[PDB]
RNA sequence: CGCGGGGUGGAGCAGCCUGGUAGCUCGUCGGGCUCAUAACCCGAAGGUCGUCGGUUCAAAUCCGGCCCCCGCAACCA
RNA sequence: CCAUAGGUUAAUGAGGCGAACCGGGGGAACUGAAACAUCUAAGUACCCCGAGGAAAAGAAAUCAACCGAGAUUCCCCCAG
RNA sequence: UUGAGCCUUGAUGUGUAGGAUAGGUGGGAGGCUUUGAAGUGUGGACGCCAGUCUGCAUGGAGCCGACCUUGAAAUACCACCCUUUAAUGUUUGAUGUUCUAACGUUGACCCGUAAUCCGGGUUGCGGACAGUGUCUGGUGGGUAGUUUGACUGGGGCGGUC
């Protein structure tokens, strides 16, 4: 499928250029997010004034700086521990629905945690690393509790 | 029978010619794989047998309409 | 800095990868020449086509509408009192069968040779030394005529010689950096037509595709 | 006959594909080491670089012809 | 679990026998070219699906040649 | 991590003798230059051992040629064009590794089922390849079809249109 680009999704592709993508992937990633669209060749002459010089005017203030010195300097153990017995086996991680859980409900939704692992998912017991959001693009790290008190 | 179940491919008779010209048979036959769909009107990964270039038509018709065409031709899947 | 004071100026002024319209850049080219000596504005065509095959060879001469600004020595082969009239009308030296010996010996100081048809017998065999130099008198351009006092004005009207080099290039002058940019553009137009009129008809690959205009100690731009 | 290579003193092979370029071993003629040879040491003689052209500042080398060798291909009615 | 695989109930149609013709999609062989290689044989046999006294087609995204025509079908012609 | 295709910018050209690092081609006694050149140290590298470069501190307008003499050919300074060579931007590769959405499983367990013939579920293991369907250039004495001139004290070599 030929599509016109709207977002920075290609290293040789630019706003208002035509690229060929498989339709199942275009309908999964590009079209519903307003990042590239079918046809649209008749509208591109306005994209520079309507989008390019609009996004670049926000990128003149957001953030106009490099690196943070708040909430981000530390490393310590957190109140989060892993559920496992004396065989040391986890039997597959339930991740975002168990890692911060305190009630283990069955009639209602268990709230999805916003934490991020450096390895994506947990697999084994012991002293693993986890992180949480401290700003719109910035995450702070901690290690899990193994004393289980 | 190898069926693509959306682009009309079926096992059918025909010629093969390039230059000679010899009576060599072709019998037009496609490639055959399977894909797993999700429709969220039932909690299953729905498996269907398929061939090349069918997903562009499963998008253009919608999966409901593609399974409705199989019933309209009496074709089991 | 490894680059000289004059050279650093033009490295900021042009870059070979960039797009330029020569309808504005031929006026900028007047400012890229940095030689203290007399500079030239030269057209370069990059080849090819084969550099050795004689069937694909391009070698000739042409008249430019504004010339090159270079004053030239022109030789005239004529007999009687018409020799002094041809001198005054444009010839810089007179030819005789004593000068034909210097021509057989390759010793020449002239950019054009003119002949009267009654005197052509002095040089009519000399194609094997005048021809590979672009100097041979030819009736198909009027450098052989009973009216040599007109042909000497056509010789000083501004002519150029061009031949392909083994490297895969051919260079030719289109004027001085003193010229108005529309005189340089009409000389560029004229030269590219003179090379087009010289097309080899059985050659494979590019002939006139890749063209640039450049300057003495300076830099150049693509057409 | 086509295409890419082979042919460089009597016998074998570098050099050619970058124009500044002729070499080496063995034969032959010197000798040397040995009573003496296959080998080993190192000088001298033999130059249409198969064979004929083309072009220049520069081809035995590049682009061709002619005769043989190595190896199988296409370019028509 | 929702479902699916499977199961139960009600209404509806077809199945085979063939005679000859016939529509829809595929389709030889032995010949002949005095071999044989594109071509012929041949859309004939033969196969799957389907049906009526006929079948089928049908209202120009077609012909025509400056004149104009204005669905399909069928016989004598067009034409060896 | 870069073998290759494309991009961009830096760097570069010394057999040897005779003074010299002449890349190639074409110009040229005046031309490079005062916000700039040398040189050898802490410490490195290239190699034809000839010399020379990156970095840095300096010292502070230079300097070459003619004559003499090398070579096809000059020796400042250069338009234009290669060679080699490291990075930059980018696509693509051989490999190592990581994720699992694709793929295999001639693994395991469950359900259909007091049926393991094979479909679905649960799940481990490997992982972007294989398998297949062909496009395409070969090979194929196996397969499928097929060709093989005449005159002749016997065809055989020989004569012959």
């Amino acid at each position: 499928m030929q599509v016109i680009l709207l977002d920075k999704v290609a290293n040789l592709g630019s706003l208002g250029d035509q690229v060929n993508v498989k339709a199942g992937y275009a309908r999964n990633f590009l079209v519903p997010q307003g990042k590239a669209v079918p046809a649209t060749k008749k509208n591109i002459e306005f994209f520079e004034a309507r989008r390019a010089e609009l996004e670049a005017k926000l990128a003149e203030v957001l953030a106009a700086a490099n690196a943070r010195a708040e909430k981000i300097n530390a490393l310590e153990t957190v109140t989060i521990a892993s559920k496992a017995g004396d065989e040391g086996k986890l039997f597959g991680s339930i991740g975002t629905r168990d890692i911060a859980d305190a009630v283990t409900a069955a009639g209602v939704e268990v709230a999805k945690s916003e934490v991020r692992l450096p390895n994506g998912v947990l697999r084994t017991t012991g002293e693993h690393e986890v992180s949480f959001q401290v700003h719109s693009e910035v995450f702070a790290k901690v290690i899990v509790n193994v004393v289980a008190e | 029978s190898r069926v693509c179940q959306v682009t009309g491919k079926r096992p059918v008779t025909g010629n093969n010619r390039s230059h000679a010209l010899n009576a060599t048979k072709r019998r037009f036959l496609p490639n055959l794989h399977s894909h797993r769909f999700w429709v969220e009107s039932e909690k299953r990964f729905v498996t269907l047998r398929v061939s090349a270039k069918g997903m562009r038509v499963i998008d253009k018709k919608g999966i409901d309409t593609v399974l409705a065409e199989l019933r309209a031709r009496g074709e089991k899947y | 800095a490894k680059l000289t004071k004059r050279m650093r100026v033009i490295r900021e002024k042009v870059d070979a990868t960039k797009q330029y319209d020569i309808n504005e850049a031929i006026a900028l080219l007047k400012e890229l020449a940095t030689a203290k000596f007399v500079e030239s504005v030269d057209v370069a065509v990059n080849l090819g086509i084969d550099a050795r095959k004689s069937d694909q060879n391009v070698r000739g001469a042409t008249v430019l509408p504004h010339g090159t600004g270079r004053s030239v020595r022109v030789a005239v082969f004529t007999q009687g009192a018409n020799a002094e009239a041809a001198k005054a009308a444009g010839a810089e030296l007179v030819g005789m069968e004593d000068l034909a010996d210097q021509i057989k010996k390759g010793e020449m100081n002239f950019d054009v040779v003119i002949a009267s048809p009654d005197a052509m017998r002095v040089v009519g065999q000399l194609g094997q030394v005048l021809g590979p130099r672009g100097l041979m008198p030819n009736p198909k351009v009027g450098t052989v005529t009973p009216n040599v006092a007109e042909a000497v004005k056509n010789a000083k009207a501004g002519q150029v010689r061009y031949r392909n080099d083994k490297n895969g290039i051919i260079h030719t002058t289109i004027g001085k950096v003193d010229f108005d940019a529309d005189k340089l553009k009409e000389n560029l137009e004229a030269l590219l037509v003179a090379l087009k009129k010289a097309k080899p008809t059985q050659a494979k690959g590019v002939y006139i595709k890749k063209v640039s205009i450049s300057t003495t100690m300076g830099a150049g731009v693509a057409v």
